[PDB]
């Protein structure tokens, strides 16, 4: 019946915060946008300012071309009919070129040539954004933890669309650009490679994805439980350990027999999450290139009755 | 496809999975030792070092440079409770509770505990006090929700402990932190916003009763609250949940 | 005689609470069974997910 | 062996049952009334799994599997070696999970913190109970629950999923996956942002939370804040589990055909159902 | 043997009785369920 | 003696005697119930 | 064995008796459960077969 | 030595009652095993 | 040999006894389960065939 | 009088935005030519010179 | 003044940029002319 | 009314995207495929 | 500090070890008898 | 060789013995498990075949 | 065209050289990849056929 | 003057050395193309 | 040299008892191997 | 606010005009 | 080769010994498992065939 | 090309040497692996065929 | 090569040696495994064929 | 200039040694390619 | 240098005891390999 | 130069010991490759 | 001054665009 600190009771708005100018080129940083009261019930209300530098323009333009290229092909598949475009929006797909072309770039635009053009734009947009993540932290003097955690997600993305198709020897092994289509690619991948459930790195990837939800539920609920002592201010709890950090530690020590610190819990956090895609990338890379039947592979390694 | 085993059934996928187990054990060891920078070594109930310290050794110390000339934090390092602890053990053997010898909310033990933090205000990025009263903050106002100014404050005993005078806001984060509550004596107390319920016509405090708002630790300066004072206030209010519900 | 009432009351208090939790589960399990009967289940049965 | 700051928090009270009969610690672990219960259910559950292994005839931990009673038994009891041991372990597991959540409640009350953690754990318990108790009772047989084996309970996931075609087309499943993927994204961002502030480039002052707001406003144009991210992480984890239990409780009980067929309601909408061209027209 | 009463100087009698009442009821429920599951002793059928 | 709960030696003797009187009565009722079930349907 | 009584100067009786009671109930339930799992010592189904109750 | 606050006499007193309970528990178990062994010997 | 008692000046008797109690019980259960797992030493099945109780 | 475009727009942004656009356009065109068999200069030379 | 540059710096930047534009244009015209001779597309 | 810096960038990307769309539209139509009409 | 981590003195450790070894010999003696009975009943060698 | 005692001036004796005890037991269980895996050294099955207990 | 140096005062050289290095290497790797993809310019396949190795 | 805190003479030297590297890279690439075109022309 | 606070004569005292327990453990393991080797040699 | 009118008017006019020709393009 | 003792002025002796002890054990286990997995060097199966045990 | 030393007045020797080491090793492994994949340049299988070891 | 010693002014020896040791062991294990995968160089199989152990 | 802390003299010493290693790495790789090309040419 | 705080006296004595353990480990391994090679040579 | 704090004599000393280890490691590897190439060459 | 130079590009864009459409009109008219 008491306050649960899940939504704010009183919203307070002051002058718009322009952010810290550590080493950031202020001419590239825009102005503050509108204040959203709807967002203010849950988190901050201030929107913006956003920084848009050289890598921001490169990522925005390359990704926009990738987005527009898929959309124009979707319009082509709809026959330029808006009614069909909305009706079959989840059914359209930009398929990779057929396996008969292998890794060649001599594939017609309708038969995978547009997939290569769109994939090139996506390649530039994602890597340009990664550098943007690195350079934003560098301009503020912060650590590069964000960029390296992003690199783990890029590794799975690179394996799915680039690294494994090269190792498998054809672009047809890659993921199509479609809502329901890339769900069919995911399902077909498991059936082709013999029940990907028995891929040990797929199982580990799920263990960390499950553990990410478990750990964020634990950490999110722990901070909200000690936010009555200022626990949400985690940086000042690291520098000057208050009673919020001690109660948070003692709850889990009395529960689990061991605990974390205000800073070390975020080392558990970043590793639990990056291991999802790091381990996931290895498991996908091992499928087709090393193991083609994971259930048969399972049977020869325990994991399944003979 | 490679698919070839070097020996037995140990193929490239077997090399990868065993390599990860070695990495995982090394990663878990790193994570656990990095999380032993506070509260170690272990102690007995008397404060002396415990005979058992666990399988994981203490990590090499690391130094934090504080952002506003506040010094340097080295962890793990020397640790001590500067305040005295008003508790008496209920048993000679380890593993039993330590009973408060007096008024635990006044002493600050159990759920009323507070940490002897640095007696300085938390500073924002620009070097100003992070939390200040709204009437002292420039350009700050209640943007949404019921404005809890002028509302009577009711305790868990359904009695009025005072009225809300001001709101203490987090300037960089733009959020209400404390409610400044004027008691019948005329002095003002601070109440964390996470421990009050802002109802339509009242502010209800479940943790404290009417004859406990006097016991809230006061702030030495009317427009400035320190980390030591925030810890004492937040600890005292949360101690009511156990020591103020007879 | 009063002390005998006290001992019986405390055990009954412990046993009464165990009854409410156990019978609360039965009311919950009884609810999902009634809901299951009013649904097209038993007209669209599913195969056994396990090899057994 | 207490922490350096732990002693002042080891005070009596906060328990829900008893009050001093079990209000003590065994090493780090707090023991309560439900600490006694949690240990009994857990210890019994492990040994019954170990005993089920000798009846199965294996000692490989990856091959040990406790199967639920066959569909012929319905919602009634089964012989211990056939499906009875699964029922008792499920009861032991249910008691152990619920006692573990209640034990956290007492620990919450003793430390004077909010009850968010036991409440969030209750979401995991209800997801577990959906698969072993609620859905099997609705379908009318204990044999629709998953077995207790490391790799055999994945066979249950596959067999159950493929009963309805590609299970990706379950709409509550898609919603639950989006929360699961977003939660792992948010955990990576939150862990990285705090660490990069606490561990700056080199030989620099620890960064303020103002820099944390600046980093994400400079990156994506918005920062949810220190309080917002922890609320978001808790919500994303519980919403994913809530929709996970929802996607299974409606599967086999309300929806019975291939989940692809469900999406035909959008294409068959009258104003575009009969237009040539595209995929479905 | 005749000094078993001293257990009430080790454990609080009021806390034992409530916990003992919980144990005895859960024991009776467990045996009833086991008995109700055997066809030769199911009295409901 | 040990006295972990405040009960004296005489108070523990009195409460134990009450506890045993109901323990034997509870046992006796359970013996009759077992006899009734055994007569109806022996399990040996 | 004339001074095994000194175990009580090492372990507090309150935590020992709780641990022992959990252990003794756990062991007793485990053995009864094992005997029920075996058809050769399931006393409930021996009786049903003995009296031709099927 | 002296980890629990009980003196030697209190330790001897409590251990005498504990052993008396142990033998009583063992004696009923011995009878219970003897009855089962006559009914259905496992050796 | 005659100085093995000094292990108690290194390890706390309270933690070792609990550790030894847990270890010995788990080991004893493990061996009893292994014997019950082998058909040639399952004493419940051996007595079943010996007395023709199948 | 087009020189005024620098008095308004930041020289860093225009050079990068134009340079980004020119490179992406060039790669797109070379890829379209490789897509069309009539202009895949690698396939044209193979047929002309009697290669693999 | 949206960039802090006057005419003294706008004229200089444009003079260099146009020279760079002409050089890029000149090479692309030479590239197109060679391709047309090798394989005309009209 | 309109910010001189905002308008041209948003207008420019619009002009370029529309240029590609019409060029790609004729690429799709077999009657306006100059890479294949010249073949 | 090998002069003691547990606070036990040298003569305290001697007395505790004497009782502990007695428990170890009693436990072993029962185990030896139990092993002898099994070996007579059904040897594994 | 004569100075091997100086390892205790390097490593904490409390952690060495716990690590050694865990290592020695796990190593012994591993070797005992390996011998049970081989039919030629599974002493529970060797005795069964020797004494005709199948 | 003899006044291109002023672009260095506009763009930070440290980022430019990193930008060029990544761009040049990706382009070279991409073109080498395109040649390997085309069977008429896969110099490993061409030499295999010329010298009769496979 | 400059957006990166570099004087004109500081920019004069950096461009001249950068251009010398550019022509060195291009000269090698021209020789590489000539070797390939003689070995296997693509036109 | 010291990382643990043990003196030289404490290290010698601790090592002497440790080696006595190591040789006793090895003495039993050698007898166990000899008995198994006589029963069923593996070489 | 004349600015917001132009953005709303400009988007609606442009998207409908694109849509109108696309509808013509579809047939 | 006579100045190799300076490595202990660079590296923590405790961390080197722990890393080396883990490394040597895992290397030894890996090689023993490799020999066990090859039938020509599985000494438990070589003796079984030599003494005609299976 | 006598002023190329100035590259070290722009870039950190620590970062470039690491970036060069990672680049050089990853390139060499990729090329060594590409040759191992092509059967015409697999020097292990070429040697096996030359001496007829299969 | 007379001034190669100044690499240690730029790089911490503690960091280089750990990286070098990890790199050296992983490379050596991989090469030993590659030879074991190839039957032409599996020295365990070659011994078995030579000494008629299969 | 001066983005790291090296002077003109230190950069000259660094680049001279860096090129000394580069030529040696190249000189070995040239002999490596020469040996492979003589063993099995790819042109 | 001196990242661990060992004197040269402490470094060479620690290395002396470490090398004695290394040679003792190697001596057992040399004899172990000799016994296996006689039993079943792998070359 | 102060990246690692070596005073051009600790660097000369550390490199001398490092290169001594490198040549010892390379000498052993050379003998290993020579022995294997005699056993069965890979060219 | 913004309008003055903007319309300069419009005629530069449109007149060139007129040449573009005129060239394709002769090459392949769409009417
Ligand atoms: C990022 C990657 C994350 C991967 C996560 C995988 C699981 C990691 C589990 C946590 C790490 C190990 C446990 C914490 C450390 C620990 O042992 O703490 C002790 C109590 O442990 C305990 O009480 C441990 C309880 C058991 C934990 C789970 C272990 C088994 C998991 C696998 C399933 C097994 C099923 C049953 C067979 C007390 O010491 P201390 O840490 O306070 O201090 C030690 C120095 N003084
Ligand atoms: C997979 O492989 C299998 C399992 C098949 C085979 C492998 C088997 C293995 C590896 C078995 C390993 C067995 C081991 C290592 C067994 C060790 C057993 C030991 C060490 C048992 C020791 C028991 C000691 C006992 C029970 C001592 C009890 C002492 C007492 C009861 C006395 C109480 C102590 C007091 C009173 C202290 C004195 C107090 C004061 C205040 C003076
Ligand atoms: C798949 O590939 C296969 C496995 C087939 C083939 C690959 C094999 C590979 C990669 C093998 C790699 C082998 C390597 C690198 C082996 C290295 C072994 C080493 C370095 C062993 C060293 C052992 C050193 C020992 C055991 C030293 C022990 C020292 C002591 C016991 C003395 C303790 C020191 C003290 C007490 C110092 C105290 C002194 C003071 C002053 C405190
Ligand atoms: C835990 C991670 C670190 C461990 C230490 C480092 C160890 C590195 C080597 C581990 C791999 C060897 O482990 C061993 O591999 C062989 C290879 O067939 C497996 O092989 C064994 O079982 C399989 C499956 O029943 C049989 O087909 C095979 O004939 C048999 O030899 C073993 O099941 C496994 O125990
Ligand atoms: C099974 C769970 C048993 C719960 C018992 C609760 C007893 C409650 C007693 N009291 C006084 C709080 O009402
Ligand atoms: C709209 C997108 C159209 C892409 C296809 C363009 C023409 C393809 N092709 C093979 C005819 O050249
Ligand atoms: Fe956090």
């Amino acid at each position: 019946a008491e306050y649960q600190n899940i939504f704010t009771q009183v919203q307070v708005r002051g002058p718009a915060d322009l952010g810290m100018t550590e080493d950031v080129n202020l001419a590239n940083r825009s102005g503050v946008g509108p204040f959203s009261t709807l967002l203010g019930w849950f988190g901050n209300a201030q929107l913006g300012p956003i920084y848009l530098g050289s890598l921001g323009v490169l990522s925005l333009f390359s990704g926009l071309m990738w987005f527009f290229t898929i959309g124009i092909w979707f319009w082509y598949q709809a026959g330029w009919n808006p009614a069909v475009f909305l009706r079959d929006l989840f059914f359209f797909s930009l398929e990779p070129p057929a396996p008969e072309y292998g890794l060649s770039f001599a594939a017609p635009l309708k038969e995978g040539g547009l997939w290569l053009i769109a994939s090139f734009f996506m390649f530039v947009a994602v890597w340009s954004w990664w550098g943007r993540t690195y350079l934003r932290a560098q301009a503020l003097g912060m650590g590069k933890h964000t960029a390296w955690a992003f690199l783990s997600a890029i590794w799975l993305w690179m394996v799915l669309g680039f690294i494994r198709p090269i190792l498998m020897g054809s672009w047809s092994e890659a993921v199509p650009y479609g809502i329901f289509s890339h769900l069919d690619w995911t399902n077909n991948f498991s059936l082709v490679h013999g029940n990907l459930f028995y891929n040990p790195f797929h199982g580990l990837s799920i263990a960390f994805l499950y553990g990410s939800a478990l750990l964020f539920a634990m950490h999110g609920a722990t901070i909200l439980a000690v936010s009555r002592f200022g626990g949400e201010r985690e940086l000042e709890q690291i520098a000057d350990r208050g009673t919020a950090a001690e109660r948070a530690a003692l709850f889990w020590r009395w529960t689990m027999g061991f605990n974390a610190t205000m800073e070390g819990i975020h080392r558990w956090a970043i590793w639990m999450a990056v291991l999802v895609t790091l381990t996931g990338g290895i498991g996908i890379l091992l499928s087709g290139t090393v193991v083609d039947n994971w259930y048969v592979w399972g049977q020869n390694h325990g994991m399944a009755p003979l | 496809m490679v698919g070839v085993t070097a020996f037995g059934n140990f193929d490239l996928a077997s090399l990868a999975i065993y390599s990860f187990w070695i990495f995982l054990a090394g990663l878990i060891y790193y994570l656990q030792t990095e999380n032993m920078r506070e509260g170690y070594p272990l102690e007995n109930e008397d404060g002396t070092p415990a005979a058992n310290q666990g399988p994981f050794p203490l990590p090499k110390p690391k130094t934090f440079i504080l952002p506003h000339g506040r010094g340097t934090l080295t962890v793990p390092g020397p640790e001590s409770e500067d305040r005295p602890i008003a508790l008496a053990r209920t048993a000679v053997s380890e593993g039993f509770p330590h009973a408060p010898t007096g008024d635990p909310m006044k002493d600050g033990v159990g759920p009323a505990s507070w940490v002897a933090r640095r007696d300085l205000p938390e500073l924002d990025g620009h070097g100003h006090n992070k939390i200040k009263p709204m009437k002292a903050a420039a350009g700050f106002y209640v943007s949404a929700g019921k404005n809890p100014i002028g509302l009577p404050v009711r305790g868990c005993d359904l009695e009025i402990a005072g009225k809300v005078v001001d709101i203490w806001v987090d300037i960089p984060e733009q959020m209400a932190r404390f409610l400044e509550v004027e008691l019948k004596d005329g002095s003002t107390r601070l109440l964390p916003m996470q421990m009050v319920k802002v109802q339509s016509n009242r502010v209800h405090v479940n943790a404290l009763s009417s004859d406990l708002f006097a016991g809230i630790p006061t702030i030495k300066s009317p427009t400035e609250v320190t980390l030591l004072e925030e810890d004492k206030i937040c600890g005292y209010v949360a101690g009511g949940l156990m020591y103020a519900a007879p | 005689t009063n002390l005998r009432l006290w001992v019986a009351f405390q055990m009954m208090k412990g046993a009464g609470w165990a009854g409410g939790v156990f019978f609360g589960t039965l009311l919950l399990i009884g609810f999902f069974r009634v809901v299951g009967r009013m649904l097209p289940i038993d007209e669209n049965p599913a195969p056994a997910p396990n090899i057994t | 062996a207490l922490l350096s700051f732990e002693r002042k928090y080891r005070v009596p009270g906060g328990t829900l049952v008893g009050g001093n009969l079990f209000d003590f610690w065994v090493g780090p672990f707090y023991v309560g009334f439900f600490g006694v219960a949690t240990f009994f259910f857990a210890a019994l559950g492990i040994i019954l799994i170990a005993w089920s292994a000798v009846l199965q005839g294996t000692w490989n931990p990856q091959l040990i599997s406790v199967y639920p009673p066959a569909l012929e038994y319905g919602l009634g009891g089964a012989p211990l070696a056939k499906g009875g041991l699964w029922q008792i372990i499920t009861i032991c597991a249910t008691g152990a999970f619920v006692s573990w959540a209640l034990r956290e409640v007492e620990i919450c009350r003793k430390l004077g913190i909010g009850y968010h953690i036991p409440f969030a754990f209750a979401f995991a318990i209800l997801a577990y109970l959906t698969l072993v108790l609620f859905r099997p009772v609705m379908m009318g047989a204990w044999g629709y629950a998953f077995p207790y084996g490391i790799w055999t309970h994945l066979d249950w996931v596959s067999n159950t999923g493929y009963t309805y075609g590609n299970f990706h087309y379950n709409p509550a499943h898609m919603i639950a996956i989006t929360f699961f993927f977003t939660n792992a994204l948010a955990l990576a961002l939150h862990g990285a942002l705090v660490l990069s502030a606490a561990n700056p480039e080199k030989g620099k002052e620890m960064r303020t939370p103002d820099h944390e707001d600046t980093f994400f406003r400079d990156l994506v144009g918005y920062s949810i804040g220190t309080l917002g991210i922890h609320r978001l992480g808790l919500l994303l984890s519980l919403s994913a589990v809530f929709f996970s239990a929802l996607c299974m409780i409606i599967t086999g009980t309300i929806w019975f055909d291939q989940w692809v067929d469900w999406w035909q309601w959008w294409v068959k909408l009258p104003w575009w159902a009969n237009i040539p061209g595209g995929i479905n027209g | 043997m005749s000094k078993f009463y001293k257990i009430w100087m080790i454990f609080d009698p009021r806390r034992v009785f409530v916990a003992q009442g919980v144990f005895l009821f859960l024991l009776a429920v467990m045996i009833h369920l086991i008995l109700l599951s055997t066809p030769s002793y199911n009295w409901l059928e | 003696d040990l006295g972990y709960t405040g009960l004296t030696d005489e108070q523990a003797q009195e409460l134990h005697s009450v506890y045993m009187s109901g323990l034997w009565l509870f046992s006796a009722v359970a013996i009759v119930a077992h006899l009734a079930v055994y007569i109806w349907r022996p399990w040996f």
